Order: structure tokens, then C-alpha cells, then sequence
């Protein structure tokens, strides 16, 4: 059993590992972006609620009970 | 519609007869006599061999890992090995980039909500895409 | 009572008996319907119904 | 052996060791289906019901049927 | 980290030795003696054969077309042929659906601007996707 | 040269043709949707222009020259 003249199997494994690592990088980036957008939407809804509350308060003052 | 088909068949027949490979001609003759398909048989043989060589691949991988780790690979390092390693590195880089693109499922990085480019997303001509 | 009958040794033998052929077809259906649901129900273009808050089963059964 | 809960039946030996040792095995008389017979894989040489139809092909057929069942409405939707 | 690797290598070696295929064992022994890879050689042989059999595939396609068009195929039609044709039809349908999905680059049909579902597009949590 | 016992090549060609036809269907659908959206955006811009013109006309009347 002589020494291997080629390293094809190791190269294939390394190819798979590199592709997997790239996939992990992309997944992490996408997940972070999704979390950021979720927080932004939550803030938008909170601002809308505050605006509606302010409008209701002004209408209540106009009612003058 | 028929003359073209006949011409293509004739050209392929001429090219098939032209090749001077004894094994290929023998297989073609045998399959023609039996009425079977040579290409499909070759595909099945290759798949069977690969199925039976999986653990051979594993053993070869471990042997190559031992060869590299032992330092014997670098003892006989030559320019050809350098060329192969450069090819290997290039493939690794391109695969990493492709993997990132597929992982984020987008060619370009996604835009953050606080970025001023959000307007572009709002002004899409076709929101479906 | 599970006493006997044809028993394939491995996957490749499931084609040696019509009944096990139908069985493996059914298993393929069963297992392949899950990836289909993954692709269909986690799609990018899938959009929640805008009127989903108009009505729900939770209010109805309550 | 077993395939899930289905166990392969095994024939109990009926001959004693002394009588068994005197038996002469002649596989030439055996059918081609059962030669080099192995209890752990008796159907290795058994013929296929349909020539060229592999088990993987049927598995893939079922998977394709499931994909059709789930995706046909995406391409040919119908109104209520 | 090392014991597991040794165990996996041992298991693969046992399985490789277990197989009783004369050709596979002979090829493995020859490649081990020469230090080459059997699986890669098999892959190259298969690709070469397929490259040399392309026009054979074309000729076989034309012969099969003539056989079907001539009506000889239906003369000897049997139940097995019916099963194969059903498999063929199923593959055609699934391929058509997949092709449509890829063609529109979306699992679901796109929403028209006049549809009331446009609001859903406007209210996307992440406009990037 | 006996008659063919299998029709693998014809089946492969048919598979390719079916996939191609599906691709054409999807492409046609997507193109129609894109044209519809382009027309909708053009109409939106036209409506915005008309609204701006009306606002400018009202402001001109307020100017009263
Ligand atoms: C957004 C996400 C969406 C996700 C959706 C879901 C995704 C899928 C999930 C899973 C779903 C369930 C599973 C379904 C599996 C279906 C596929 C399958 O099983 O395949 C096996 C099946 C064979 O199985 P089999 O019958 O059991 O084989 C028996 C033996 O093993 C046979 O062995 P063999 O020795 O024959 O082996 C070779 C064989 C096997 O090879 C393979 O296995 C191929 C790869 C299999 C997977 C294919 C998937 C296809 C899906 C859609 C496309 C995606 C990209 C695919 C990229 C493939 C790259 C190679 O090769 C072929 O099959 C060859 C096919 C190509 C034939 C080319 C002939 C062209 C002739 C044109 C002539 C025109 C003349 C016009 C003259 C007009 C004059 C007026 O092969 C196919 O079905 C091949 C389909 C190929 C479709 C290609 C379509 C490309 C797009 C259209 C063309 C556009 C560009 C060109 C235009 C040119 C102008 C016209
Ligand atoms: C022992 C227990 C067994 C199960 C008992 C019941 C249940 C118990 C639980 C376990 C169940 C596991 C599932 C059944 C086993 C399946 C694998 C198998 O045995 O294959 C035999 C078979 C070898 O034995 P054979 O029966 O003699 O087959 C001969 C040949 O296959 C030749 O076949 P042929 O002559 O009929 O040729 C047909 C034709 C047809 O071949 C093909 O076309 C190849 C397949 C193409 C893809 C089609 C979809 C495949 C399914 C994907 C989704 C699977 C979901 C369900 C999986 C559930 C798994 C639990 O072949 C070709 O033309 C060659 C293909 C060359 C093209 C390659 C490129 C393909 C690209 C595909 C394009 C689409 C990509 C997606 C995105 C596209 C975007 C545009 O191995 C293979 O060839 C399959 C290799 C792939 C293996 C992975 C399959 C999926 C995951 C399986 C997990 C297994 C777990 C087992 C647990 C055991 C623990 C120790
Ligand atoms: C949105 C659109 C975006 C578009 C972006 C752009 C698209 C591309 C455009 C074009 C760009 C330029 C061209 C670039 C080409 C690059 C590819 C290329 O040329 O490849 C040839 C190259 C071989 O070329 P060569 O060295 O000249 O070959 C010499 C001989 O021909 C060798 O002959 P042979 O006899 O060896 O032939 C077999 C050989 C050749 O076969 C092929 O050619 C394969 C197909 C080639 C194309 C691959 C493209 C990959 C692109 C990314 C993924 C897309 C989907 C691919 C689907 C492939 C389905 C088969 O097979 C392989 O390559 C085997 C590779 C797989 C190895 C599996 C080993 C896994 C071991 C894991 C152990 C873990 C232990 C952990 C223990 C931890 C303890 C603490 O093969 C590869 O690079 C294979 C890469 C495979 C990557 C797969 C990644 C999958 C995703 C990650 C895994 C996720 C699931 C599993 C996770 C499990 C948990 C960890
Ligand atoms: C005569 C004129 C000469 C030029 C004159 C000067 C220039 C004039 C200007 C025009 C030049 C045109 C281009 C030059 C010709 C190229 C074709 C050629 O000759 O190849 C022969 C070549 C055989 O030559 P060989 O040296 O004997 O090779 C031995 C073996 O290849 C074995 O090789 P190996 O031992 O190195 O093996 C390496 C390894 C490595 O193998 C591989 O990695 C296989 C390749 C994988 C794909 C990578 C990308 C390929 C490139 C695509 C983009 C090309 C852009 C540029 C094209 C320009 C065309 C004008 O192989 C494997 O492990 C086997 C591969 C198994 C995996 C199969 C599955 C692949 C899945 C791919 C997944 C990714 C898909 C994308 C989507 C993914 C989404 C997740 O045949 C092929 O294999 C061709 C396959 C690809 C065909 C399509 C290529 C693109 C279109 C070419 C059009 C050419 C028109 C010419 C008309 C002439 C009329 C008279
Ligand atoms: C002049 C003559 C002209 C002739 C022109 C002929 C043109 C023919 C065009 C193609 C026709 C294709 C018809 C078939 C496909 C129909 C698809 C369809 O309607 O699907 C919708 C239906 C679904 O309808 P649906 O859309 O209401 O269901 C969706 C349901 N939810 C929403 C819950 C998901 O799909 C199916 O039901 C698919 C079932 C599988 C189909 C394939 C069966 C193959 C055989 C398998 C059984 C046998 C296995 C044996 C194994 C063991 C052997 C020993
Ligand atoms: C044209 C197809 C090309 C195919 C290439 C595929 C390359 C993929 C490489 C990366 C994969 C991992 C990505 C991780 C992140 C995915 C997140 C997600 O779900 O995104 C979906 C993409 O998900 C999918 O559609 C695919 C889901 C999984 C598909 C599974 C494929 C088939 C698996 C077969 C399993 C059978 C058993 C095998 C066992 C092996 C392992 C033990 C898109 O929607 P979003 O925009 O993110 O948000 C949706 C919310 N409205
Ligand atoms: C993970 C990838 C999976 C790959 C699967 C691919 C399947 C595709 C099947 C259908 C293809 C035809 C579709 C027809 C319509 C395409 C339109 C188009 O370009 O769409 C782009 C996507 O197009 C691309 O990015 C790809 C363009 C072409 C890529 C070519 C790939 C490499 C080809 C190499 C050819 C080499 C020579 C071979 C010759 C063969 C033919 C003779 C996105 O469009 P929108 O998002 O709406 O607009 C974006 C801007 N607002």
C-alpha cells in the first residue's frame, strides 16, 4: 500500500466544509436582518399606538367632559 | 422535419462508426444484438461501483489525512503540488462565496431598516419580486 | 399475529414482492410529502391573509 | 433478521449432529434462485417482479406523487 | 476526536473487506499498490464512456421514435408497459410543475396590482425578502 | 439489430420538453404580471401629477393674480 499520489477525497471534504461555512455566514446575516426588521416593525406599531392615544386624548379634551 | 431528422441520424451514425475503440464498439454491438441501451447500462454500472466504493473513499480519506498530518506530503513538495493547491484554494473561495449567497438567499446583502436605501424597497415596481 | 411472510433484508429487496413494492411507494409518498410542505409553507412569496384578524376559529368556539 | 417489527422466520433444525455430518451437499441440484444460500439474505438472488424497476424508483414515484398532490393547486388553481 | 476517527476507519475497512466482489477487490488492490484512487478513476471512465456514447444515444432515440411511430410498440403492449407509462406520466407532470415554479421564480402565483392582497405585500415584515 | 426493449432516451427527451414547457408557462405568467405592475405604477404617477396640478391650481386661485 504505497503513499497516496492524490488527495481527491480530502479536497472534496474541504469543498463541502467551505460551502457549509459560507451557508452558515449567509444564514447568520439573514437572521440578524430579520431580527432587526422585527424590532423595527414593533417600534412602528408602538409609535402608531402612541399617536392614536394622543389623538384620542385631544378628542377627549375637545369633548370637554 | 423528416429530412433534418434523417440527416442528424446519418451524421450520428457516421460519427459512431468512426470511433476506433474496441471496447465501445463491442459494447454497442452486444447491446444492439440484445436490443438494450449501452449508455443506461454504463450509468447503472458506475452507480453500483460508486455505491460499493463509499467505504473505500472513507478509508482513502483517512489515509490521506494521515499522510498530510505526518508531514510526508510536504517533504516531497514540488511546483506541481503548488499548482494543485492554488486550484484547491480558488475552488474553496468560490464555494464559500456561493454558500454565503445561498445562505442569505440573496445576491446582495439585505438592507437594514435604518438604512436610507429602504425607500428603494418601498418603490419596487413589482412588490411580488 | 405477525407469524411470517416475505421480509426484505434491505431496501434494495423491496422490489422482489408486489406488496412490498406498494409499501415502499407509500413510504415514499409519506416521507416526501414533508419536504413538499417545507418548500410550500416556508416560501418567500407566501403572504399571510390581510383579513386574518377579521375572524378566527378562536372567537367562534369561544 | 428484522424489518421494523417484521421478523424473518427461521426453520428449526430437525437432524442431529451425527446424522447432519453425514449429509452430502450438492448445490448443482439446487435452483439457480437459491445458490450459496444465506439465512441472513435468502432473497439476494431472487428475481425482480418487474425488470429494471428498482426499489428507489418506486420510492421516488411515491415522492413525486406527494409533490403533485401538494403542488398541483399552485399551478392550476380552481375557484370555490 | 481521534478514537472516533479510528473507529470509523476500522468499520469502513471491515465493510470494504467484507464485500465478495472479485472486480471491486481487484481494482482496490491494484489502486492501493499504485497509490491511486479507484473511485476517481471509475468516475473518469464513466464520463469518457458517456462522452463516446452521445451519438449512440441519438441513434437509439431515433430508433425508438421509429419503433413507437410504426405502431410495433403498441402491438406487443402489456401490463408492464402500462406501469412504465404511468411512471413516465407522473414524472412528466411533476417536471412540468417544477418548471412552472422555476419559470415564475415563485412558489405561488404573483399578486396582481388590482388584487386586494396587495396590502399583504405592503405589510411585509422584511421587505428584502 | 433487434427492436429496442426500453425507451429511455425518448423518455429523457420528453422529461426535458415537459420541464421546458413548464418554464415557458411560468415565464409568461411572470411577464404578464410585470407588465400589469408597470402599467399600475404609470397610472399612479399620472394620478400624482394630476393631484399636484390640482393643488397648484388651487394655490394659484388663492394667489388671486
Ligand atoms: C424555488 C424552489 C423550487 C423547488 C421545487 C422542487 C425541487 C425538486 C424537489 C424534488 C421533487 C420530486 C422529484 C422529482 C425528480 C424529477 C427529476 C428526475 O428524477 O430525473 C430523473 C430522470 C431520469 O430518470 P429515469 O427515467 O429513471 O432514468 C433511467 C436511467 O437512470 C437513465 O440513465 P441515463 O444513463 O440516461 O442517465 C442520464 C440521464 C439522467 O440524468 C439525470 O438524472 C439528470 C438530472 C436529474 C434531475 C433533473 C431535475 C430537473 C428539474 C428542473 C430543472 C432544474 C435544473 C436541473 C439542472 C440539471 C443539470 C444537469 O439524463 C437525462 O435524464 C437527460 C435529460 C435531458 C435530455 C436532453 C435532450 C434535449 C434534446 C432537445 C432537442 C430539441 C430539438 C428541437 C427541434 C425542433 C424542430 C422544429 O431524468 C429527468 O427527468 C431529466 C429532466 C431534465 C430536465 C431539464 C430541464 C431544464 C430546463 C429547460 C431547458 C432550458 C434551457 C435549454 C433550452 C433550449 C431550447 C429548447
Ligand atoms: C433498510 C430500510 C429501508 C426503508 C424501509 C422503510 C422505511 C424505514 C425508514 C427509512 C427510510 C429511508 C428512505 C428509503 C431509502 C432511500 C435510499 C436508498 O435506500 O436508496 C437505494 C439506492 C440504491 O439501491 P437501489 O434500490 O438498487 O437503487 C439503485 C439506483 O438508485 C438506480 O435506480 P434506478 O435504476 O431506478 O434509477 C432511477 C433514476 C432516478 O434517480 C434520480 O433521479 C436521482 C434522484 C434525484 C432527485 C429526486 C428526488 C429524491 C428525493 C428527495 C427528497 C426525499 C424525501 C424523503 C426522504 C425520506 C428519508 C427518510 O436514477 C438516475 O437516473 C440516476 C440519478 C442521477 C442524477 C443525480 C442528480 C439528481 C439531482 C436532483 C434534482 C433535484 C434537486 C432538488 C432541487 C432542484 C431545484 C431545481 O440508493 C440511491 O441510489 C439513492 C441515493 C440517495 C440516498 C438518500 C435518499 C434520501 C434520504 C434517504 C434516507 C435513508 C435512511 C435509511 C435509514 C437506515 C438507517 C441505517
Ligand atoms: C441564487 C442563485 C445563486 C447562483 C450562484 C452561482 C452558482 C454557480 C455558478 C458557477 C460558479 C463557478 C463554478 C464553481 C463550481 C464549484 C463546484 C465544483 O466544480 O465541484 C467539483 C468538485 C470536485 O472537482 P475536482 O476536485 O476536480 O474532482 C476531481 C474528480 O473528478 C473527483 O471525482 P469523484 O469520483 O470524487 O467524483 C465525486 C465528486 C464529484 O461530485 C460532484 O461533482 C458533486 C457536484 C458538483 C457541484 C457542486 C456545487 C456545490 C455548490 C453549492 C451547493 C449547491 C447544491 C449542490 C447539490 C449537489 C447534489 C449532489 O463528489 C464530490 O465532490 C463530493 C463532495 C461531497 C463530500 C461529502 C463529504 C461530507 C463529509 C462530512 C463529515 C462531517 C464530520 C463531522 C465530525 C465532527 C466531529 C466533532 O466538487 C465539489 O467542489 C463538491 C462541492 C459540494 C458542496 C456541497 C454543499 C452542500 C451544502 C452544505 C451541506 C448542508 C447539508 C448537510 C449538513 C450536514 C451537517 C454538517
Ligand atoms: C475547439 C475550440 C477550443 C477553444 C478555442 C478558443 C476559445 C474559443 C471561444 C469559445 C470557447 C468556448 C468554450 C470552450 C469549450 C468548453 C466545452 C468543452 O470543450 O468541454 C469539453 C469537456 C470535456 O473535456 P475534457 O478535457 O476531456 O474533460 C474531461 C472531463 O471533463 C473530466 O475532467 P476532470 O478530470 O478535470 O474533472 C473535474 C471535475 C470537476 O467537474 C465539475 O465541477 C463539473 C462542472 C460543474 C459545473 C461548474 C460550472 C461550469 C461552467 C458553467 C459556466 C460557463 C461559462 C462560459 C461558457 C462559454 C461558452 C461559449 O469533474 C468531476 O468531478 C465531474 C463532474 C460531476 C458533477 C456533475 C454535476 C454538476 C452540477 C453543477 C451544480 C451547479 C449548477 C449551477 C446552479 C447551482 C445552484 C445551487 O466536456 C465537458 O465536460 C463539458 C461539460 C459542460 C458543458 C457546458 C459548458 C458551457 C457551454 C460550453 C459551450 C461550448 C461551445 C463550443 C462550440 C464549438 C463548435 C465547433
Ligand atoms: C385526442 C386525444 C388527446 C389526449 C390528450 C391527453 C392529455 C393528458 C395530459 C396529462 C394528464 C395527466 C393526468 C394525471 C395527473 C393528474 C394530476 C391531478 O389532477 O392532481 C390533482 C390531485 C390533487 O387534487 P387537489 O388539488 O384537490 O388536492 C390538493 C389537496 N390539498 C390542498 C389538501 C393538498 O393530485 C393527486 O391526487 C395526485 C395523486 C397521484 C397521481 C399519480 C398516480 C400514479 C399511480 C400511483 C398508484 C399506483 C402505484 C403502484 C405501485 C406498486 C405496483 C406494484
Ligand atoms: C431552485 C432550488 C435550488 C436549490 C439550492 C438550495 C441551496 C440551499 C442552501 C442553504 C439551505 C439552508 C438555508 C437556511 C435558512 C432557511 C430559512 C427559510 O426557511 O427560508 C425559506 C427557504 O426555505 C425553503 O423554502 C426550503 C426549506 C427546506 C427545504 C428542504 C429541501 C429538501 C429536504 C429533503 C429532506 C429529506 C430527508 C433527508 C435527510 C438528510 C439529513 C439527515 C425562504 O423563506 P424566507 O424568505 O426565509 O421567509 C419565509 C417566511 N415568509
Ligand atoms: C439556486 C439557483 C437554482 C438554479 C435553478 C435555475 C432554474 C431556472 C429555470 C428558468 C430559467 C428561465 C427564466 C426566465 C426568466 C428569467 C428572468 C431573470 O433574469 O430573472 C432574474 C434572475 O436572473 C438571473 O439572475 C439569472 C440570469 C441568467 C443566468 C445564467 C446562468 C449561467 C448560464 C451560463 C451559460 C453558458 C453557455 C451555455 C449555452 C446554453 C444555451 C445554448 C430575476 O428577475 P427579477 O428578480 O424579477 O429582477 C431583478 C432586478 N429587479
Amino acid at each position: 500500500k504505497a503513499a497516496p499520489k492524490t488527495l481527491h477525497q480530502v479536497r472534496n471534504v474541504a469543498y463541502f466544509f467551505a460551502a457549509w461555512l459560507g451557508v452558515q455566514k449567509g444564514y447568520i446575516e439573514k437572521s440578524a436582518n430579520d431580527r432587526l426588521w422585527v424590532e423595527h416593525q414593533r417600534k412602528v406599531r408602538q409609535q402608531n399606538v402612541e399617536r392614536q392615544q394622543a389623538l384620542d386624548s385631544i378628542k377627549l379634551m375637545q369633548q370637554g367632559v | 422535419l423528416c429530412n433534418a431528422a434523417s440527416k442528424v441520424q446519418a451524421r450520428s451514425a457516421k460519427k459512431l462508426a468512426a470511433l476506433t475503440d474496441a471496447g465501445i464498439q463491442k459494447t454497442i454491438s452486444e447491446h444492439n444484438a440484445n436490443g438494450t441501451d449501452a449508455a443506461v447500462s454504463s450509468t447503472k454500472r458506475y452507480l453500483a461501483e460508486q455505491r460499493q466504493l463509499f467505504h473505500y473513499r472513507v478509508v482513502r480519506f483517512f489515509d490521506e489525512c494521515h499522510y498530510i498530518i505526518s508531514g510526508e506530503y510536504f517533504a516531497q513538495y514540488t511546483k506541481v503540488n503548488l499548482i494543485w493547491d492554488l486550484r484547491f484554494l480558488t475552488k474553496l473561495v468560490v464555494l464559500f462565496l456561493i454558500g454565503t449567497v445561498l445562505g442569505r438567499q440573496s445576491i446582495f446583502p439585505p438592507i437594514d431598516p435604518d438604512s436610507p436605501l429602504v425607500e428603494a424597497l418601498v418603490t419596487k415596481v413589482n412588490p411580488n419580486y | 399475529m405477525l407469524l411470517g411472510g416475505f421480509v426484505p433484508r434491505r431496501f434494495s429487496q423491496f422490489n422482489r414482492d408486489p406488496c412490498w413494492m406498494f409499501f415502499i411507494f407509500s413510504v415514499g409518498f409519506w416521507l416526501g410529502e414533508y419536504p413538499a410542505m417545507m418548500i410550500k409553507y416556508n416560501a418567500r412569496d407566501l403572504v399571510y391573509d390581510p383579513h386574518r384578524y377579521v375572524w378566527s376559529h378562536h372567537d367562534d368556539h369561544h | 433478521y428484522n424489518m421494523l417489527v417484521f421478523r424473518d422466520p427461521k426453520r428449526r433444525p430437525q437432524l442431529s449432529e451425527e446424522e447432519r455430518a453425514k449429509v452430502v451437499v450438492n448445490q448443482a441440484e439446487w435452483p439457480e434462485e437459491f445458490k450459496d444460500f444465506d439465512p441472513d439474505d435468502p432473497y439476494k438472488n431472487s428475481p425482480e417482479i418487474i425488470k429494471g424497476m428498482s426499489s428507489w424508483n418506486l420510492f421516488l414515484w411515491g415522492v413525486e406523487c406527494a409533490f403533485i398532490y401538494q403542488f398541483y393547486e399552485l399551478v392550476f388553481p380552481k375557484s370555490i
